[PDB]
């Protein structure tokens, strides 16, 4: 079944399990911890069962942001309605030894797997950086005396992430909906330890560093997002067709992308720039304004229906929508607010008004 | 462990709180890259530490532009709320007409057309750049930032040439009278009763050139 | 008769209400000319304007006063305030006349125009001039020109042209100072 | 892996040779061609004053011309005047009239029908191979009058410049069809003139159109073909800086990629070495 | 374009989320399709290995064969994650040897080692902390002779031991299209044939994403379907010209009418090829 | 890249040697001919990237 | 010829062939700087096709036979 | 780093006088980001650059 | 591939003051007077400052 989560490339691209293991790959500033935090705002509180943050090997400024932020919700509360709270916080932030972080994963999913087995609910189980259990292990296994493997990990990395991420399940007694986000080191997924993270996962955000350095966020490669509930029995007909051309749309431009560097946008066939213009189209629709995020970027922020992101992108891949201009798209919420932008913006060119309206010079007393 | 070399050193850089007295330390680890190359081992590693990140381009410090400040990948999630009020409401707008004048001149370098419109955010963004230029060893205080801020956003420096800025901020600074800074030091923020007066003590600056 | 005033300051009107405005109003071979042909003066006493054209060549843009067309009603002479005049010329031989000194260039054939402002526009497609050409390859070619009468009329007329302008080339490569 | 970038770092930096190769192969003949150009100018100037400039006119039957490039390597100039005479052909059709189109340059017939494909009858190409003549303009004037229209619109680019290129519309009329009946202005306009013909006035006119529209297709394709190469000189210049840039990034990683392979290597050696000794 | 014969060795390689694990499904899917319209001379008993995957995938297809019946015909040696690596080492070869008794009775097998990649994985583990000395991305000197005394088991027998089959299907996945790779060089050595699937094939709609130029079957067309060989060396053949004619197609202004032909021809065949997963026709 | 331009066998003419290839040995209207071939490829192979 | 170096070959050749040398060099070096340029042969200047020409003429010149040394 | 610095850290202006060391500076596979020219260049305070 | 005269005369100014910039960078050197027999010269640093 699926997890709408509010955001555009996710519900489209690579729809989420409720109760499925979810990845956000990325390295290094890439927005896997305001992508992971848009998830919580945006499914957590809308669950109904326990929430599980297990940070491992992450910030302290992060956890206690986290913490003091959950006070102010109400999702964690002080004192004598203590119980009334929604979140279990386990943290094994980066100042500990590699002992602590590569075992405080563990004990984040032992609280979660008391609510799944013996409280018989669904729990959301979000860990930030699970890539610091598997180099946290790295790290102590240079001084337990053995051969290292490729990189320079462990010989025992892949059974020690799959014995960590095989309990963390949905079962018949209760669910565990589970987000890890995951670091890849020096931007490479060929890394061993993303690589094999790989494999646990049902769905995959992969976050790129030139996707955010184009000023689109979140920085979803929807070219390398995957998730097995898109699939036409699952989320339906049009919604998997949809999805399908506008992985088509931005496959096609993706092998444009050499010609247009070196010869000019000039030189292709018309339905080459019609399929350059409707990619540039729906690279800018697939960003969006974060709730999380209004504190440091001062745009609202915009959760968006699937029906909605259906409906938007089905209007952008048939043509309804090749007389916008491309900027039109660029952070809003669906359909309406690209017409709202563009009528905001072509109100600004004709935006110029008399006399200066000063209502300043000499203002008495 | 690597990682952990620097997380444990980087980690002590802390506010505390007010049971514990409410001191800071502020930190600021240097790396090295070596072609700008962001996505090194030791250079991710930092930025998976550290709350912001100030990325100083070589083909900006060769150009003049100094201190080299690539204002698209500088980043400092965590200072938002840690900025100077008068400031926070002058150079919001400082870097987005920075932004469209980095959407200018990566596209329109070709000389192909000018817009007109975008025409004019090119050379009002060449102003905005040759502002925010500063010699070494010379710090200001943030006061005397926030109005030549104001002075370059609110068009007051405009139709001034691109080579008289560091000139003609200078004169700024010089004729605006020194109980304006002493008003906006101690309130903080550019008061409605300031940008009144602001605004008409820009207007009696001899800016050079003409 | 006058109902249609078309131009390119009305034909703007008419694509800037009916063209994308991403397009700018195209230009016009008007717009690139400066010299008219009604308007006032550039004569001023003797010497009027004389534009010596070819398409692969200009001659003269130099100021003359007196020009000597070969027309097909025979050799006519242009002074400074001549009546406006579309004449078509035969081949022939144009010469510019300044004073002392003259250009004497034999063209192919081609109109010459006198405008109302004195303005006078040569017009013609070779003007090959009288010290490049050879005398000799002349006869060689209208002693064909003189033989050769075929069945078809088309052939019939360039023949009839050809020996129009060799013998022409004749008389003006002899009688040459 | 780290053998493709290899190939692909040569494959870019024989790119950055052939395209600045060509920009100077574009550069010399815009040297020559802009020489014919400035003296084809000329020739078009005594019937812009003697017959007027009249685009707007209400022609009943037209032909349009758009004169493109031959080689399709120009940098958005062809399509240029594709907009242009999609502009103009919806700005005298508004009274049901018949519309030819017909294109000087293969980049006219790829992108005319495209836009348009009923009205479209006649596709000249090959004409810049060996050069442009007033022979083969004239040739080309006498297939547009194997039609009968009342107008002629040429669409150019004419050559202002090495930077500007402005897109010149040109137009020639029929002579007593349309020429005689747009100057009646109150009497006529062509009244002050003294024909000196061997036959009479529309016999003269007939002749001076169609000596009118051969040199200003002439000088419409001499201005597009100098036009055409000065935009493949600035078009191919800012394609070999891309190909260096893209060359310059593609070296980078090429070395990252080398100096993590040595490592690579050497780390496996020692850990080798060591599982034994 | 890649037929394949009762008793070959047919290589599934491709990167992640590329179409392997649906090959192998729809190949055991047919089989119970066809297992129904054959007499038992002519039955296909199908093996799946999972070495290395979870446990959810493994029931997600285990609930995919009951709700189709291919469990009737299908056993299933699934190694997951949480195993110990001795396991997931020894799966594949559990699989075989219970896959061997239908090559061994003269009845015909089908073998499906998904995840060749993460049993070579498993055997490095367990080489390594044995003390053994690394090599090549620190595998072991004998991650050759771990697959290929595998690989070797599926034969077609004689008639004297019965005319059985064994049909392995091994699936590799590769690092961003690296084939150059450790374990993806040797198990394309190995096998006969090789499966290439893309993931910028899988995005631009072609689904299954196979590569068609390299993908392989060294056992020929000898080992096709009569009639779907009297077309096959035709598409073979149209689709060789519409992949070199291309990387031209970019340039649709001139029409060539000679080259256009084969484009959009190609296209005709390239768009044929599509199919939806979980039904084998 | 021989094999996927469908040519069987996919022997690089522009990689495959012999010791065989003096001219003292098969001969010079032999040699010469092989010669003639590989320059012919070579030049081909230089001319393919303006030609593609 | 480009790569090759020899950083003793200043004063230590043939003085017949220094004498030529200097400038057999130095036409290739504009051969080589011109030669993957100009491929086609098409639309040329008359500078660099002179040196293309010649550029043409040492290289043929200078290739040799196998076992016999001149 | 360590080698390098031990070097090239006794070459300085002390009270007494100083040593100044020209460097002839090779640069491994014309790769400027190889360790060696890399750890070389932190201590270089000019560059002198002879051209052909 | 333009021309010499193709560009202003500022721009004529700016290679001719180049021109003459280059050839003064040169020097005749002290030591290498034995085999090339003019004198070297040792210019001072006030005196380069103000020539240049
Ligand atoms: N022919 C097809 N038509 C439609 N969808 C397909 C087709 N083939 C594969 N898919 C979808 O693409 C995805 C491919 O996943 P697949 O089963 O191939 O995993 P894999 O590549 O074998 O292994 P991993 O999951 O480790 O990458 C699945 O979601 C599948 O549903
Ligand atoms: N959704 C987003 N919208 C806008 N900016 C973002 C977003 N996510 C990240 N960023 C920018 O990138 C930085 C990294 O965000 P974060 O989620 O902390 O990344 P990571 O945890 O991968 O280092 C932020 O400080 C911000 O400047
Ligand atoms: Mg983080
Ligand atoms: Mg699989």
């Amino acid at each position: 079944e699926i997890l709408v989560t509010g955001i555009k490339v996710v519900d489209l691209l690579a729809p989420y399990q409720r109760g499925g293991k979810i990845g956000l790959f990325g390295g290094a500033g890439v927005g896997k911890t305001v992508l992971i935090m848009e998830l919580i705002n945006n499914v957590a509180k809308a669950h109904g069962g326990f929430s599980v943050f297990a940070g491992v090997g992450e910030r302290t400024r992060e956890g206690n942001d986290l913490y003091r932020e959950m006070i102010e919700s109400g999702v964690i509360k002080l004192g004598a309605e203590r119980g009334n709270s929604k979140c279990t916080l386990v943290y094994g932030q980066m100042n500990e030894p590699p002992g602590a972080r590569a075992r405080v994963a563990l004990t984040g999913l032992t609280v979660a797997e008391y609510f799944r087995d013996i409280e018989g609910q669904d729990v959301l189980l979000f860990v930030d950086n699970i890539f610091r259990f598997t180099q946290a292990n790295s790290e102590v296994s240079a001084l337990l005396g053995r051969i290292p493997s490729a990189v320079g990990y462990q010989p025992t990395l892949a059974t020690d992430l799959g014995g960590l991420q095989e309990r963390i399940t949905t079962t018949t007694k209760g669910s565990i909906t589970s987000v890890q986000a995951v670091y890849v080191p020096a931007d490479d997924l060929t890394d061993p330890a993303p690589a094999t993270t790989f494999a646990h996962l049902d769905a995959t955000t992969v976050l790129s560093r030139s996707i955010a350095e184009l000023g689109i966020y979140p920085a979803v490669d929807p070219l390398d997002s995957t998730s097995r509930m898109l699939n036409p029995n699952v989320i339906g007909a049009e919604h998997y067709n949809v999805a399908r051309g506008v992985q088509k749309v931005l496959q096609d431009y993706k092998n444009l992308q050499d010609i247009i560097a070196i010869l000019g946008m000039d030189e292709l066939s018309e339905e080459d720039k019609l399929t350059v213009a409707r990619a540039r189209k729906i690279q800018r629709f697939l960003s969006q304004p974060f709730q999380v995020a209004e504190v440091f970027t001062g745009t609202p922020g915009k959760y968006v229906d699937l029906a909605d992101t259906i409906s938007g992108f089905q209007g952008v891949l048939t043509g309804k929508y090749d007389d916008l201009p491309e900027m039109a798209f660029y952070m809003v919420g669906d359909i309406k607010e690209v017409k709202e932008k563009a009528d905001k913006m072509a109100k600004d060119i004709a935006s110029r008004k008399e006399a200066d309206n000063k209502k300043v010079s000499e203002e008495l007393k | 462990d690597v990682f952990y070399l620097h997380s444990r050193l980087l980690e002590r850089a802390a506010k505390l709180s007010k049971e514990l007295g409410g001191g800071s330390l502020t930190a600021f680890p240097v790396i090295e890259t070596q072609a700008g190359d962001v996505s090194a081992y030791i250079a991710t590693n930092v930025i998976s530490i550290t709350d912001g990140q100030i990325f100083l381009e070589t083909e900006l410090f060769y150009k003049g532009i100094r201190p080299a400040l690539n204002v698209g990948l500088s980043v400092s999630r965590v200072g938002s709320a840690a900025q100077f009020p008068g400031m926070k409401q002058v150079a919001g707008t400082l870097k987005l007409e920075l932004a469209q004048y980095r959407e200018v001149a990566a596209f329109a370098q070709f000389g192909s057309d000018l817009d007109a419109a975008t025409q004019y955010v090119l050379e009002r963004g060449a102003r905005l750049t040759e502002m925010l230029k500063q010699k070494q060893f010379a710090p200001i205080p943030i006061e005397r930032q926030t109005v030549a801020v104001y002075a370059a956003t609110k068009g007051f420096l405009d139709k001034v040439r691109v080579q008289d800025i560091v000139a003609a901020e200078e004169a700024v600074i010089s004729q605006v009278n020194p109980a304006v800074f002493k008003i906006l030091k101690a309130n903080g923020k550019i008061t409605p009763a300031l940008d009144a007066h602001l605004k008409a003590e820009l207007r009696k600056v001899k800016l050079p050139g003409a | 008769e006058a109902a249609a005033p078309a131009g390119p300051k009305e034909f703007t009107e008419v694509w800037n209400k009916k063209a994308p405005s991403t397009l700018i109003v195209p230009e016009f071979p008007s717009n690139y000319t400066a010299v008219k042909a009604v308007g006032e003066g550039q004569v001023h006493g003797d010497a009027f304007p004389v534009n010596f054209y070819t398409p692969h060549s200009i001659l003269s843009q130099a100021q003359k006063d007196t020009v000597v067309l070969p027309g097909v009603d025979g050799y006519f002479g242009v002074k400074a305030s001549h009546v406006p005049t579309i004449a078509q010329l035969k081949p022939g031989v144009v010469e510019l006349h300044s004073g002392a000194e003259s250009e004497k260039f034999f063209v192919s054939g081609g109109f010459a125009f006198v405008h109302p402002n004195g303005v006078t526009d040569i017009c013609v497609l070779e003007a090959a001039t009288l010290d490049q050409v050879d005398p000799a390859a002349v006869k060689s070619a209208l002693a064909a020109a003189s033989a050769a009468q075929p069945t078809d009329e088309f052939e019939q007329a360039a023949n009839r042209a050809a020996i129009e302008l060799y013998s022409a080339l004749e008389s003006a490569v002899e009688a040459k100072a | 892996s780290n053998q493709a970038v290899k190939q692909r770092i040569r494959a870019i930096k024989n790119i950055g040779k052939i395209t600045k190769a060509m920009k100077m192969v574009a550069a010399s003949k815009m040297k020559n061609a802009q020489i014919a150009v400035e003296q084809s100018r000329g020739l078009v100037d005594p019937f812009v004053r003697l017959f007027g400039d009249f685009p707007a006119v209400n022609s009943n039957k037209s032909v349009v011309v758009a004169v493109t490039s031959d080689k399709g390597l120009c940098g958005g100039l062809n399509s240029n005047i594709t907009k242009y005479t999609r502009a103009t052909l919806a700005t005298t059709e508004s009274e049901g009239k018949d519309v030819v189109v017909v294109s000087i340059g293969d980049k006219g017939r790829s992108q005319l029908t495209r836009i348009e494909s009923q009205r479209y009858q006649l596709a000249i190409a090959d004409t810049y191979k060996v050069r442009v003549t007033f022979g083969q303009a004239s040739l080309i004037v006498e297939e547009l009058i194997k039609h009968n229209p009342q107008s002629y619109q040429i669409l150019f680019n004419k050559f202002r410049s090495a930077i500007s290129f402005k897109p010149t519309v040109a137009t020639i009329l029929s002579p007593d069809l349309l020429e005689k009946q747009l100057e009646d202005v109150t009497g006529n306009s062509l009244d002050a003139y003294d024909i000196e013909a061997s036959h009479e006035r529309s016999d003269v006119l007939r002749d001076l159109t169609e000596f009118h529209l051969g040199v200003t297709l002439y000088n419409a394709m001499l201005e597009n073909n100098c036009s055409e190469h000065a935009s493949r000189m600035s078009a191919m210049e800012n394609s070999t800086k891309s190909a260096g840039e893209m060359l310059g990034k593609l070296t980078l990683d090429y070395n990252r990629k080398r100096q993590a392979t040595i490592t690579t290597e050497l780390i496996e050696i020692i850990a080798g070495a060591s599982a034994l000794m | 374009l890649v037929p394949i014969g009762r008793g070959q060795r047919e290589l599934i390689i491709g990167d992640r989320q590329t179409g392997k694990t649906a090959v192998a499904i729809d190949a055991i899917i047919h089989q119970k399709n066809c297992n129904e319209q054959v007499p038992k001379a002519q039955r296909v008993y199908c093996v799946y290995v999972a070495v290395g995957q979870k446990r959810s995938t493994v029931a997600q297809l285990v609930k995919l064969f009951t709700q189709t019946g291919a469990m009737r015909y299908t056993i299933m040696v699934s190694a997951t994650a949480s195993d110990a690596a001795p396991l997931q080492f020894l799966a594949p070869y559990s699989g075989c040897a219970m896959a061997e008794y239908f090559r061994d009775t003269g009845k015909h097998g089908l073998i499906i080692y998904d995840d060749l990649s993460k049993q070579s994985v498993a055997y490095r583990q367990m080489s390594l902390l044995l003390r053994r000395p690394p090599g090549r991305e620190a595998f072991p000197g004998d991650v050759f002779y771990l697959h290929s005394r595998l690989l070797e088991r599926a034969a077609k027998l004689s008639k004297e031991l019965g005319g059985g089959s064994l049909t392995a299907f091994p699936v590799i996945e590769t690092q961003a299209g690296d084939v150059s790779a450790y374990i993806a060089t040797n198990v394309i050595s190995i096998t006969d044939g090789q499966i290439f699937l893309e993931t910028e094939l899988f995005y631009k709609g072609i689904r299954p994403a196979l590569n068609v130029g390299l993908s392989v079957s060294r056992v020929g067309s000898a080992a096709q379907f009569p009639g779907m060989k009297q077309v096959a060396g035709t598409l073979k053949l149209e689709l060789a010209q519409y992949r070199e004619v291309a990387a031209f197609a970019q340039f649709g202004s001139d029409l060539d009418a000679a080259t256009q032909y084969v484009l959009e021809r190609g296209a005709r065949l390239t768009e044929m090829l599509k199919q939806k997963q979980f039904a084998p026709i």
